[PDB]
Order: structure tokens, then sequence, then C-alpha cells
RNA sequence: CUAUAUUCUUUG
């Protein structure tokens, strides 16, 4: 490992206090959850409703909460 | 009134494509309809012609050795072809530089050659320049050929290998061709080895201009103009892009009013500032109109009178200019009949913000003397293509040009800078489609900040009024 | 044929697991399509140019 | 200058077997003419022509729909190459999409265009190759 | 619990991969002793991320 | 200067100068705005060939027909679209061209320009308006039979 | 050394200029092409190469049903005929715009449909397959010995309830080469990755579950 | 010997240069200067000889203010 | 020392990325042939195109050789396949240049005099031809520096 | 060479069309051609390069 | 909140004091002879650009909590 | 016939020789003879030849070089590379707008129309022919909000002008700011706020 | 490894 140089004194993928590392929430997961019948379409969907409906686990939750990613969804 | 920020209406549509695209569209829609009229060059062109010979000239420059990265330098005096070159250099994405010819020597020519380092030099042999005899402006035919051979002495020493040596001048090594433009009235064409091929199909399988145009982006700067009052030491030639020009033209054409085949005049010698270079011809292109050139120059009484005698024939329903050459029209308009001006309805004068405030009694004088319905005054810094705010004769209020935000901020921020108190001098930031944040320099193409909020630094300090009014200043020197 | 990597490219091991990356049965020149002109104007002589040699043979 | 006339005009070959879409009299006449002619021309001469607006008026005045020239392929490839992130072309794993392991000693293998998929390609001996086709019709790389 | 993830690895490398195949990648040192005189190609063969040798990867 | 020379053909029937383009060598190129209305067609050759009777013993006809066949081969008509070409007769398909660059209209009305009188005899003015082997004719003049 | 040549002159589409005079005392592109000091620039340096674009991946949260995989199910000598592929996909976009649509069969961009029932009546399927509590179909792709991170994978099918051996006897037809094992709660298919999972799901959806 | 050819257009771009034995020879009292590609400007510029260990942008590296003939 | 070898089988198709031969600096043993590029410092042979590599030996001195890469692979493939098939059917002739035992004779019966054409030294007056030939254009090339015959 | 997948990527390379690379006789005495004489020609120095590369030419 | 409250400075505030919640002094001009000397030196240090009036320190943190986007789609 | 030097010798040298070393006779030289080029001896026109005769700089794997020369120099390199990547991304997205809009016969509009891209994704055989729109359908307006007009609904707040459907926010941010890191520099790079700074505890 | 080099480049 000493043959390899150091880079970026903190380290490449390094956490620091206040790096925004989001856990992903795929839009497909959400739409599946809505069309499956976990969640109200009628209602503003907060992170709270996601946790309560069980669609996201406690372990997944960390600061900052989530990112909405569109994975395999064209409409 | 409370704070220094100004915004125009956003309902006006914005054109984001390349220039060639709108040229093709406008060529398909109105093909046979007139585009520009010039009597002194015998040029009557349709949109057919402008498309056809624009891309033809593009191919001409491609075979003359021009490439999408490099620059062109153009000293042409009020021709049609400098506009054609705008379009051609737009199609191949080469930066065109237009420099004013009214004071030109060998020294500043070689300065331009040092600065832009152009591939091409678009020049003349005999050019018409104003000079002072007996306190009176008289035309001189400056022999520009002498100037070129003074700047580059090595073209005279001719050994019988030297059309083909790699560098024509060891001291300008980026010069490859010089395009001489003079109207030689001989009917015989020139020999094809000094003439570039402008006609016919340039290809077999597909033309390479639309293979290239996919690789060009609408914000690629192509044009450069002088700033006679530079914001800073650094900003020499402020630089324009596709959508800057297109949207300047469209905003002007939308704001005044322009309907197809209506006639639209330009006072000469405005091709070096964004009046006849940018606003006018693109206004004529974008909406259907007919651009009209009056006499090739302005600065003398004789061809001022010839100017009136032409514009009254050409049936121009409205024309553009600046105060200083409307002075000459005001001198010599009294000598003619009133009803001769019956077709002129509106007129436009453009203002750099360091002028400040052409007086409304002067506008009243124009309107009463020419029998005008309305006189329109546009004002803005030269980065903004001479339009930020505008007023009419009947409306003294300064209305903002749509899609324009002018703010005056503090010095402690970039994006997060705060609006001042509406009388206080602070930095000026302009956000608009027709505004340019690039400027060309000795160093090369340069850019000042375009931030997260979308605003853009001008490196100028300004004072906002309670009623919409901008006053530019030099930098604060305590 | 000695050496370490020649042992890896014969027993085709973990850099060479698919050895020669240019191997028979691919041709870059024709892409395995026959160059024959069926495009003939009159449909009678369609098979007129056939057996035009691709090389000396 | 009719429609079906134009269709038969655009699809013409000389000694054709059957011709559909045209009225019968014209078909019979063409049959006569092509029975008369030999397959071999006595003189051949050809010119070349560039597009102009008379094409448009030809298609629009007759209420037809003008054909367009498709965009270039290699320009699309160039744009698709220069558009992607620098981290799209780096090495993403121990195994190249072929299934071969890339040991770091060789610079040819420091680039990866297509992402490797370890959990795909187990079904290819049992399946038709038409499954391998990508979104644009180019076969994607599977681990074998 | 994390005792063995030592930071001298975390400064040098970074792991990249899809599940069940992941490289650890590093940059090259030849650099900060002699740059000049060698050649530009052999110098900028140093700016690429590269997978570590598999023994070392297994070992770490 | 055998290595430095602007390309000169002897048979421009393909009008290659429109297609194979070589840069003007001269450092000062002269480009007016007038030359946009100049049609750039190749110069009139000597030995106008379309007057030739296609006699089998005639040398100019021999060299012309071998030229035409080679032109047919380089544009890949001869092997490909049209496998067997017997060259018997000397053919000229001529068009009533006005040499006008783009499509025009009438200034007096706004009509399309009327169909020109069909050409009676071939002239030198008519020469590039024919169909040659390989050349280029504008679309604007091909509008009529 | 007189540096000159006809190279600087742009020649478009074929160079007809005399070729003995091209570059004079200047290195040609061929001279730098045979002389480069690097070696073997990588296969990904080819810019114009037409690279594949993957289709939309089948995930557990996205059922993107491919028609060709389904056709490779339809070629098999299976019993228990399947719903035609048009029915496994949800109703269309422009048909579903207004309030005129039913509640069970609603438009879903992910695509999710409640089980359609058997494609043929008057016939009894020996097994019955349960969806998960979240609507997911039972196949799970594990790895044999995940600690060493082995690429070797398998497929575990749990929620089968019925005669499981009929399930396996059709699963043989789906997977002729692979290894199948039976246990009270589950059915193992060996050396089958997400591909076979996609298939199992196409077959179970087509079967009416 | 090891010297640094640093841009005369002051971008602080330097390029390591090894003097030829003639230039290694003390025969002449001059700093070497050479036309090279300056990537920072994307242009060709003059480079000057300067010591490799030292700040490549020094204060003394400021050009005096030159008014340009062009424009008003 | 190090062992410097072939990285491909000669007579087998090869991609551009793969090395052909690693030489040792001594004129090199192997010189670049058609569609082959040599690293000037390393003397390592690379393939320009993608095709079949074959070895030429110089007719002058058999120990000095060229590596060639022939661009179309399937030509070589079906030529070799047919050739082999014939070999098994006893229908092939052993007189082709592919036969290494025969190539001497093959070069001999085609051009018998290639010895005396190689040994023939031109004088300076025909090596250096009077340039006005080149100026007037009687000859189109003037190349004083090819005095040596490489075949 | 730095491809686009590097860590650092540089600016545009010099356009080939300007300031070419001369084919110079190698000054290395082992790589120098035998007949190449050390060029002593006693000459008045012509300081501009335009004429000074004409001396290297025979076009008459 | 940004487009209503935050992006506007204090109504009294001068350009130099713009960022402060309340202007520390009345007059915008630097109110200390030492501070004035320093501002003069700053305006001749950096050449005379518009923003040079306000002192910005020559040295940096290189810390991640002050850094913003280098370049990206707006 | 043949000559002992092979070319007919010009009179200048001749009369110069038999009036020993004197050129006063013909000094005005005739122009050189032409070499005619056979136009049918040329190869058939090739497509790739048409592709590369222009010699564009975009086929380099180092990056979009043409992009660099069309871009300002005022930006630190590591922030400029990811800038030029953004313009070469927009040229791609626009290339795709062109393609899909041409594929459905619709006049061009760009971010993208949805219904065009998605429905053209439903046909593999739609790649054959493209049709132009009629001249009536052709308009200058390439944004959807300029084209589609108003539709009834909007969600984002009305009090903010930045959320206006026709509002124009510039396409890319341009910052003159330098980049903070390079590999050959030892202590450089962006540090955690409570990490020790560069050269702390000297 | 630590210091001097702080843009695409550089020392022991």
């Amino acid at each position: 490992f000493m043959l390899a140089p150091r880079v970026s004194a903190g380290g490449p993928r390094n956490r620091y206090e206040g790096k925004l590392v989001f856990s992903p929430l795929r839009l497909s997961k959400l739409l599946w959850a809505i069309d499956t019948g976990r969640i109200n379409p009628n209602e503003v969907i907060t992170l709270y409703h996601l946790r309560q409906a069980n669609v996201v686990g406690e372990r997944e939750i960390v600061w900052p909460g989530f990112v909405l990613i569109s994975n395999g969804v064209r409409r | 009134k409370d704070y220094s920020v100004a915004s125009g209406s956003v309902d006006t549509p914005v054109l984001d494509q390349l220039v060639g695209y709108y040229v093709n569209i406008q060529s398909r829609k109105m093909y046979y309809k007139d585009f520009l009229r010039i009597e002194h060059q015998a040029v009557r062109w349709a949109f057919a012609d402008i498309r056809k010979n624009s891309e033809a000239l593009a191919h001409g420059l491609l075979q003359t050795g021009l490439r999408p990265g490099q620059r062109v330098l153009a000293i042409q005096p009020c021709n049609c072809e400098t506009f054609v070159l705008q379009l051609a250099c737009a199609k191949i994405g080469a930066l065109l530089a237009v420099v004013p010819h009214h004071n030109i020597s060998a020294d500043k020519l070689r300065f331009y050659l040092n600065e832009f380092q152009p591939h091409h030099l678009i020049a003349r042999e005999w050019i018409v320049v104003p000079e002072v005899k007996q306190g009176v402006l008289v035309e001189r035919n400056m022999h520009f050929w002498d100037m070129i051979y003074n700047v580059i002495p090595e073209l005279g020493l001719s050994y019988p290998g030297q059309r083909f040596q790699w560098v024509h001048s060891q001291e300008f090594f980026f010069l490859k061709k010089v395009v001489i433009t003079d109207h030689n009235m001989n009917l015989l064409g020139v020999t094809p080895m000094r003439k570039m091929l402008v006609w016919g199909p340039f290809s077999y399988y597909e033309q390479r201009l639309r293979r290239l145009s996919a690789l060009l982006h609408p914000d690629d700067p192509i044009l450069a103009l002088e700033d006679p009052h530079p914001a800073l030491e650094d900003k020499l030639h402020i630089t324009y892009s596709h959508r800057n020009c297109i949207n300047a033209g469209f905003l002007f054409g939308n704001l005044m009013g322009l309907k197809a085949e209506s006639r639209f005049g330009v006072m000469p010698n405005h091709h070096v500032d964004p009046v006849g270079a940018i606003v006018a011809p693109y206004a004529a292109l974008t909406t259907g109109a007919v651009l009209v050139h009056i006499h090739s120059d302005m600065f003398t009484d004789d061809h001022a009178i010839n100017g009136i005698e032409k514009l009254c024939v050409e049936e121009v329903v409205g024309m553009l200019g600046k105060k200083s050459d409307f002075d000459l029209l005001l001198r010599h308009a009294g000598n003619f009949d009133a009803d001769q001006y019956e077709h002129l309805k509106w007129v436009v004068l453009f203002e750099d913000a360091s002028e400040p405030t052409v007086g409304d009694e002067y506008l009243q004088k124009l309107a009463k003397e020419l029998g005008l319905e309305d006189v329109f005054v546009f004002r803005g810094p030269l980065e903004s293509a001479y339009m930020v705010m505008w007023r009419s004769l009947k409306r003294a209020r300064w209305e903002m040009v749509p899609h324009v935000e002018a703010k005056v901020v503090g010095d402690r921020g970039t994006a997060d800078a705060r609006i001042l108190a509406a009388n206080t001098r602070g930095n000026l930031k302009l956000k608009g489609p027709h505004i340019s944040a690039g400027y060309y320099n000795n160093a090369g193409l340069l850019t000042e900040l375009v931030d997260e909020r979308g605003f853009c630094s001008t490196s100028r300090e300004a004072v906002m009024d309670e009623r919409g009014q901008l006053t530019l200043h030099g930098t604060q020197l305590y | 044929r000695t050496g370490v990597e020649w042992y890896h490219r014969l027993r085709r091991r973990g850099a060479y697991r698919h050895w020669p990356w240019a191997r028979w049965n691919d041709d870059p020149v024709r892409q395995h399509q026959e160059l024959s002109c069926r495009r003939t104007f009159s449909a009678a002589v369609t098979g007129a140019n056939e057996g035009v040699p691709l090389w000396n043979y | 200058d009719s429609k079906a006339s134009f269709a038969a005009r655009a699809n013409f070959r000389l000694h054709a077997q059957h011709r559909d879409g045209i009225p019968s009299s014209s078909v019979e006449m063409l049959s006569r003419i092509e029975q008369v002619l030999p397959p071999d021309p006595s003189a051949v001469t050809f010119f070349q022509t560039k597009w102009d607006i008379q094409v448009q008026e030809f298609y629009e005045s007759r209420g037809m729909l003008e054909p367009a020239a498709p965009l270039d392929e290699e320009i699309e490839a160039i744009l698709a190459y220069h558009a992607r992130k620098p981290s799209e072309l780096r090495v993403r794993a121990r195994h190249r999409p072929d299934g071969s392991t890339n040991v770091g000693d060789d610079p040819n293998f420091w680039a990866q265009a297509e992402p490797t998929r370890m959990m795909d390609g187990s079904m290819l001996s049992l399946w038709s190759r038409r499954t391998t086709l990508g979104a644009n019709g180019v076969p994607i790389t599977y681990r074998r | 619990l994390a005792q063995h993830r030592m930071q001298v690895w975390q400064l040098r490398f970074k792991e990249m991969g899809p599940p069940f195949s992941r490289v650890w990648v590093a940059l090259g040192g030849k650099m900060r002793r002699r740059r000049v005189g060698r050649q530009v190609d052999v110098k900028d063969m140093r700016y690429y991320w590269r997978p570590i040798e598999p023994q070392y990867q297994r070992l770490y | 200067d055998t290595m430095f020379q602007y390309p000169v053909y002897e048979n421009e029937l393909d009008t290659p100068h429109l297609f194979n383009i070589t840069e003007p060598p001269d450092f000062f190129v002269y480009w007016n705005v007038s030359d946009f209305e100049r049609t750039s067609y190749p110069p009139l050759p000597e030995e106008d060939h379309r007057l030739l009777l296609p006699l089998s013993g005639s040398a100019p006809w021999k060299q012309h027909r071998k030229r035409s066949l080679k032109y047919l081969r380089k544009h890949e008509i001869l092997p490909n679209y049209l496998p067997h070409v017997r060259q018997d007769v000397n053919l000229s398909v001529v068009f009533p061209g006005v040499y006008a660059t783009r499509a025009r209209l009438c200034e007096e009305t706004g009509e399309p320009l009327p169909p020109p009188p069909p050409v009676s005899r071939m002239t030198h003015r008519n020469f590039w308006m024919t169909a040659h082997c390989g050349n280029y004719i504008e679309l604007a003049d091909l509008q009529h039979p | 050394v007189w540096l000159g040549g006809t190279a600087a002159n742009t020649s478009l589409g074929r160079d007809v200029m005399p070729s003995t005079g091209k570059y004079i005392n200047i290195v040609s592109p061929t001279d730098v092409a045979a002389n480069i000091s690097a070696g073997a620039m990588p296969p990904e340096a080819n810019v114009a190469a037409a690279l594949p674009v993957p289709r939309i991946q089948y995930s557990k949260w996205n059922r993107a049903l491919r028609s060709d995989v389904y056709d490779e199910l339809l070629k098999l000598p299976l019993r228990y005929k399947l719903h035609d592929f048009a029915k496994l996909c949800p109703p269309q976009r422009c048909q579903e715009e207004p309030e005129a649509v039913g509640v069970v069969g609603r438009d879903s961009a992910v695509g999710y449909l409640p089980p359609l029932g058997p494609a043929d009546p008057l016939d009894t399927i020996p097994f019955f397959v349960h969806r998960s509590s979240n609507g997911v179909l039972p196949g799970k792709v594990f790895s044999m010995h995940p600690r060493n991170l082995m690429p070797a994978f398998y497929l575990r099918i749990q929620q089968v309830e019925g005669d499981m051996f009929r399930f396996e006897e059709e699963l043989l037809k789906i997977f002729p080469t692979k290894k199948i094992f039976v246990r009270s709660h589950s059915i193992y298919v060996y050396n089958v990755a997400l591909d076979g999972r996609m298939v199992l799901h196409h077959w179970l959806l087509g079967l009416g579950f | 010997n090891m010297v640094a050819l640093r841009s005369e257009a002051n971008t602080g771009h330097m390029e390591g240069y090894l003097k030829t034995e003639t230039e290694r020879l003390d025969a002449t009292g001059r700093k070497v200067q050479k036309v090279l590609w300056d990537p920072v400007l994307q242009r060709h510029c003059l480079f000057k000889e300067t010591k490799i260990k030292g700040p490549f942008m020094t204060k003394s590296a400021i050009a005096k203010k030159v008014d340009f003939p062009i424009g008003g | 020392r190090k062992a410097k070898l072939f990285h491909v089988v000669p007579g087998t198709p090869v991609t551009p990325f793969e090395k052909l031969k690693e030489q040792r600096r001594r004129l090199p043993e192997y010189r670049p042939g058609n569609n082959v590029r040599m690293d000037p410092n390393t003397y390592t042979l690379y393939a320009t195109k993608k095709g079949v590599m074959t070895i030429r030996e110089s007719r002058i001195n058999p120990k000095y050789k060229w590596l060639d890469v022939e661009p179309d692979i399937q030509k070589v493939y079906r030529s070799r396949e047919l050739r082999r098939a014939l070999q098994e059917r006893e229908m092939a002739s052993m007189a082709v240049g592919e036969n290494s035992n025969y190539r001497v004779e093959l070069d001999l019966l085609l051009e018998p005099d290639w010895r005396e054409r190689v040994m023939h030294v031109p004088k300076a007056t025909e090596r250096f031809k009077d340039p006005n030939l080149f100026t007037r254009g009687v000859v189109n090339e003037l190349s004083p520096l090819d005095r040596y015959s490489y075949t | 060479v730095l491809h686009k997948w590097a860590v650092v990527s540089r600016s545009a390379p010099p356009p080939r069309g300007l300031r070419p690379i001369a084919r110079t006789i190698p000054t290395h005495p082992r790589l120098r051609p035998v007949d190449y004489k050390i060029p002593y020609v006693l000459r008045t120095f012509i300081k501009d390069r335009h004429t000074s590369e004409v001396q290297h030419l025979e076009n008459r | 909140w940004y487009e209503d409250s935050s992006k506007y400075a204090h109504p009294a505030a001068g350009r130099r004091y713009s960022h402060y919640l309340k202007p520390p002094t009345e007059r915008d001009f630097p109110a200390t002879v030492e501070e004035y000397e320093m501002v003069k030196h700053h305006q001749k240090w950096h050449l005379n650009q518009p923003g040079t009036g306000t002192l910005l320190p020559w040295h940096s943190y290189n810390t991640a909590d002050l850094v913003k986007r280098a370049a990206g789609r707006l | 016939n043949r000559s002992l030097l092979g070319y007919p010798l010009r009179r200048a040298a001749a009369m110069e020789m038999l009036y020993g070393g004197i050129c006063i006779q013909h000094l005005a030289q005739p122009p050189f003879p032409l070499r005619k080029i056979q136009s049918e001896s040329l190869p058939p026109p090739s497509l790739q030849g048409e592709r590369d005769d222009l010699e564009l700089e975009v086929k380099d794997s180092t990056g979009n070089v043409m992009g660099y020369r069309l871009f300002p120099v005022n930006i630190g390199i590591r922030a400029r590379t990811e800038s030029v990547r953004v313009r070469s991304e927009d040229c791609y997205k626009r290339f795709l707008a062109q393609k899909h809009c041409a594929a459905a016969g619709v006049p061009l509009q760009f971010p993208a129309p949805s219904s065009i891209t998605n429905s053209n994704c439903l046909a593999t055989p739609r790649a054959a022919s493209h049709f132009h729109p009629p001249s009536s359908s052709l308009s200058l307006f390439t944004r959807p909000a300029d084209s589609q007009g108003g539709d009834v609904g909007r969600t984002t707040p009305a009090d903010v002008a930045a959320y206006h459907p026709r509002a124009w926010r510039p396409y890319q941010m341009l910052k003159p700011m330098p980049h903070n890191w390079g590999p050959a520099v030892r202590s450089s790079g962006v540090r955690g706020p409570h990490m020790q700074l560069l050269q702390e505890r000297i």
C-alpha cells in the first residue's frame, strides 16, 4: 500500500462532518409502493409516511434522509 | 422604488437554437420574400439567397482553411458581406471579430493581429475613412494595401517557391489567407486560384455543415465587438454568442412591432457596434421584415442628403440609429419637403449608458421635424447589445426589456450578494438571454461569473433610481 | 513459448480467459455478408454479376 | 401526377413480375413496353442534382409528405462518447464484461465502456441470441 | 468491531464495484522524485486509477 | 513546380472541381459579394463530343466511350445498378437551362416563371445543360422535360 | 531546412494535388503514426465505435416484461398454457387519462397487476404460488458461499404451496441444464442468476399468478 | 543541469528544462528563452529561464499598466 | 537479462492492442512490415490493423526478417482451409511460396538475375541524377538517398 | 497520453497547422548519417528567418 | 424566503456594510485611518476592480463547509 | 527521338554556351508544361472520406478538443473539464431531440417532448424513413412553453418569478474560480471542517 | 516519509 500514493488528504470517499451522503430512494420503489397500496396518492408524502408504511427500514434512515432517483421510470 | 432591482415581463418566448437553424426555417417558410435591400451594392436578396450563400460562404471558408476553433478578423466598411460572414462563421463556429475602420493604422492593426491571432483577415484595398480638411469632415481613400504590406513586409520578398511555404510571415504565424473584397466591375471572373468556390454541391453523400452543426452549441460565442468605454482595463472586445444575437434581434423585433415585408432601415457605420451588426439584421431575419441599407457612410453633408433622397425612395416604414448621426439628418432634413417623409412612422435611437439620457425635447424635435408618430429610445450597456431598458416619446417611463433583470449588489458576495437600497452605488449584475458574460482579450476568450442564481457580473458599478433608471459609473477609487 | 503470461494464455487464465481476441471466423473487411449486387435495374439480369472474385483465389 | 401513380413511380424496376396499385390499362401498357425492350441499354448517361425548394412545392402542393434525411450515426457516437462522465469509462470491477479478470498491470484494461454484470448471462446457452440485443439493437456484453 | 479497516488503506485506495465484484483502485507512485527528462507518456501513465493486484486485494 | 501545381483535368464531364475541391493557393483570395450570382460551371471543352457519329473506327468516339465507361465505373453504375452496357449510340439529353442559380419568380405578377421554349438545336450555350456522364446540373433548371 | 509544403492547403473529398510535394522537411502524419512512443491505445479510445445501450432492467420494484424472453417461454412444450403477453402489461397511457378507468386494473408505469387467474378454465394447476406481502414474486437470487464473494449463484423459490413436484417438473422444462432440488418449504435452482429470476417471474405471471 | 522555463506571459506555468552542454557552459551571460506551448493560455508564448525552487508567481512578476491604442 | 518473445502465435490473427514481438537492441532482427508499427526506443512491434501476422525473410540475407499483418482474415482463413483440404486429398501442389523449402527456387525461376541486380553499384552520376530532369518534369521524383536494395 | 478517464485532463493540444516540426538531421554522432558534413559555410548572417530559409532552398 | 426576505440588504446599508445585519456605522466609507490605509493598499494590490473596496483576506481554509459548486448545469 | 541529356534544352543556356558565358538572349522564360489529371482514374466517392476530409478535432479520446477551443480560458482546468463535458452533453441531448422530433414528423422542440420519445421507443421499424413537417407546422419556437401554450395546472408557488414556466435561467454556471486540488501536490484537497488544516502545528 | 514547489507543470 505504500507503493500507492496518498490522495486528497482526508481520503477519496471520506466522510466528514456535514458531507451530504444521501441514501437512495428509487422512484420505482415509491411507485410500486403507491400502486401496491401502501401509501396514499391523496396525501403529501413525507419521510414519516415512508417510515410508517414500512417501505423504508430504520437502518436505511440517516442524515440527510433520502434522494429521489428515477431508476427505470420514464413516466 | 424601494430596492434596487428591476425585472421585465417573462411572457415573451425565448429562442434557444443555433443561427443556421432559424435561417433554414425562415428560408423554408418565406423563400421568395425579400430579406435585405442595398442600392449602392445592387444587392436585393431573399431568404433563399441568405441561406444559400451563407452556407456557400461557409464551405468557402472551410476550403480556405478555416476550422471551428479559430478566429477571423474583419475590417469591412458597412457591406452586406460582413453580415454574411457573421452567418458563415456562425455555421462553422469560428469567432468573428469586427473592428472599426474609422481610425486605423499599422500599429493598432498589428495589435489586433497580436490579440485575436486570426486565421483570416477580411480586408480591403481602398477603404473610405473620414479625415479633417479645413475643419470639415472629408472622405479619404485610405490605401489599406499599403497598411497590410507595412504590417507584413515579407509578402514583397517573393522567391519562386513561396505560395507554398508553411508560414507566410514568421511574425504572424497564424495568418493563412487574406480575403480581399473590392468590387471589380469587369465581367470576366477572376482566375480560380485566387477565387474561392462558392457555388454548387460541395459533397456527394452528405454536406459536412450539418455534420458539424450537431457539434455546435448555441452558447458558443461567435462575434466580437469593441467597447469604446470598457468596463475595466481587461474587457476589450466583448463577445457574443448564437442566442445572444438571435434573442437580441427577436426581442427588438417583438418589442417595436415588425410584420412581414415591412421596411426596416439602418443608418450606416453601425456594423461595428451591436446596432447594424446584431439587433437590426437579426431582427430582420427572425421576424419577417426587409432590412434596408442607406448610403454606405454618414459623416458628410453630401451623402447625408443622398441618404435622405435614398430613404424617401426606398419606402422605409421605420429606421434605426444613434443620436450623433441623426444630427446630420436634422441638419439636412429641413431642406426637403415634409410629405416626403410620409412613410416614416417610428424611429429608433440606441444609447450606451455612459451618454446618459438623451433629452426628450430632442425626441420631440425629431418627431416634429420628420413627421413621426413615435420615437423609441433604447438604453443599456454594450454587453447587453444596447438594450436593457427602453422608452417611447409618449411614455417617459423606462420599461425594462422582457427577460431582463438588473440588480445592484454589495461587494461581499458572488451569488449570495445582496440588493442595495435603490440609491446606493454598488456592483451591477445583468441576467438576460441577450446578455453576454464572455469578452475577448489579449489572453484569449475570457469570461466573468455566471452564478447559481443565473445572474451575470458586468464588472461595472451603478446607481439605480426610484423610477427604474440606471446610471453607470467607473470603479470606486477611494 | 516460455514465460508466465504464455502459461496464462494457453491455460487460459484470469487476464486471458478469452484468448486471442482476434480469432478466426470474424472478418472486419466484409462482416460476413456477401457483396453481390441484386440491386440491378431490370429484374431479368438480377444475377448478372455473380462470381466476381474477392481476391486471386 | 396522381398518388398511386407516384407510388408505382418510386418503386419501379424494369422487367417486373407483377405491378399493383396502378390502373389496369397502364399496367398492360407497361407490360407491352417491357416485353419490347431488351435488358441491355445502348447508351448510358447520368447527371447529379442538389436539393432545392421545388422539392418542397412538389410534395406540399400535391398534399404529400416530404421525406427527410436521417441524422448521422458517427456524430451520434462522438456525442455519446464525449457526453458521458469520466467515471463511466474507468474500471468498475475485478472482471471485464467478458468475464476475464483484469489484473492491474496492463494499461489496455484500465478502461471499461460497458458496465460489467455478474448476475447476468447464465441463461445464454438455453436461450436464443435475440435476447442479447440492447436498446439500440446492438448486442450487449454478457459474462461467459 | 471496525478495528481492521485501517486508515492507511482508506487514504490510498477506494473500492469500486457492482455486488460480488469489486476492485480496490489506487494511483501510481513513480511521481515526486524525478519528473523531468523522462517522457510525458510514462509520466501521465501515473494519473489513472488502477485496480490493485489481486493478492494484495485478498490480503487486505 | 511539378510538385506545386493547381489541378488541371482534361475531361471535366464529371465536373470534378465542384466535388474534389482544392484550396486557392494564393495568399490574397478575392471574394466579392457579386460572385454569388456567378454559376461556376466548368469551361467549354474543345472537341465537342456530342456531335460525333459513333463510328466504330473513329478514334475520338473510341476514347470518348472508354471515358464514359470509366466514369460509369467510378460512380458504380456499370458493375452495380446496370451490369451490361453496350455503348452504341451517342446520346444527348439536354435541358432548357437559363443558368439561374436559385429558383426564381416573376416580379410583374408573383407567378412561377413560364416554361421555356424546348431547345431545337444544340449550341455551346447548351453544353453544360445536357446530361453528361457524371456531371452536376442545378435543380432549378431541371424543372422541365 | 525550408519548412513548407502543400499540406496547409485544405483539400476536400479527394486530394488531387500532386503528391510528391505534400510535406517538405516536415514530419508527416504517417511519420508520427509509425513513430509514437506510447503503445496500444485502449479499445475504448475508439470514439466512433457504436456502443450498446442496455434495456430497462427488471427489478423487484419494476416489472419490465420483455416480449422475447416470454417468447422463449412460449416455445417450450409446457402444459398449463399462458396468458398472451399483451395481458401481462398494464393498460395504456392515453386510454387511462380520465376517470373512466377501473380500480383493480389501474395504469401503472412500473407495471403491477393483480394476478389474472389461470389462462384456461376447466383445468387445475397442482401448485399455487403466493406473492409476498409487498407484491413481490417468490424467486430469490442468493450466492453459494457469499463470504468469499463467489460469483457462483443460485435461486430459491419459497412460497410454492401445493404439489411442488409438478412445479419442479415444469421447472425442469424451463431449466433443462441446471440442478433442481426439493425441500419442504422451497425449491433450489442452481447456477441461475437474475436472468432465471426474470424468467421464473415471466412464467409465473403468464401462468396466472 | 536543471532549470525552469516559466512563461513570460505571467501565468506561472513552468516547464522543467535540462540545459544542453553549450548552455551548461558558462560561455554566455544570458538566460535561455524559448517559444513553447502555454496550456494555461492555450497559446504559444516565450518562456524564460528561472530557478526551479521558488514561487512561480512572485509579486515582482507584475507588468506595468500599459494603455492599449485600440478603442477610445 | 530478460527474455523477449512473441506474444502471439505467428500465422494467427491479432488485434492492434496486442504486442507482436519484443526485440532487444543490438538493425533489429525484425523490422516493421505492412500494417505494423515499431516503437522506436523499445523496438517492440505493434499491429496497425486487425489481421493475420506472417513472417517475411529478406531474400538478400535470410536472418533479417519482417512482420506483416494482412488485413482481411477470412481470405487467409478459407485459403488455408481449402489448401489443407487439398493436402489431405493429395490434390495440392507443394510449389507455392508458403512452402519454406521451395521459396529459394521460387524467387529463382521468376527473376533469375536478382543476384546481379543487388550487387550492381550505380555510379554517382546515375545515383544523383541531374535535377533539371526533375525541374522540367522528365522524372517526377528526385530521391538520391535510396541507393540500397531491401527485398 | 491522457485519455478522458484520467484523474487530471489537460487543455487543447497545439493545432498542427501552425509552427510545424522540422525534420532535422539527428545530432547524435551514432545516429548521424555518415556523409553528413558538419555545416561550415562562411556566410553573412541574415537575421530574418524568411530569407534564412531561402538559403536552404534551390528553386532557380 | 430568499426571493422576499434574504436577497435584499438592510434599507440603510451601504455597499461595504451590505452583508451586516445592521450597519455598524453610519457612513459607508471606512471609518478607521488604519482600515483606510489597508483598503488603499488592497485596491493597489489587486488592480482596481469594482469589488476591491471590501477587504478579503489573503489566505484560505480549504474547508468543505464553505465550498460551493465548481461547475454544473444551472 | 532521344537526346544525350534527355530534355529539349532551352535557348538561354544554348546561346549562352556558344556565345561564351553570356545571357543577353532569351531571358523571358516560357511557362512550364501542364500535367493533366485523369478524373475517371480517381477512386469511387467514399463516405468515410467525406466524414474525415474536414479533419475535425472531436474524434480524439483525450476529450472534446473542439469544445476546449470554443470555451473560455478564464476557468481553472479541473472546473473547465467538467464544463466542457456539460456542453458536450447538451449537444447530445439536442442531437436526440433532433432525431426523435424528425422520427415522428413533429417540428423540433427541446428539452424534449415526452410522448414522442416514449412512443417512438415502442417501434423498432420506425428507424427506416423520416418525414419533414409541412411549412405550416414550422415555427421558430423551440421551447415547449413557447409552443404548447398554457395548459391548466401549475404547482410551484406563484410568488416566485424563478418558477415561471417561460422564465429563462442560463444553461450553465461559469466560475473563474481555480480548482483546489492536484495529485502531484502533497497536502492539497478539500478538508473536513474540523480536520487539521494545511501546515497546522508548525 | 517529511519539507519546498499551488492551474493542465515541478525539487530533494
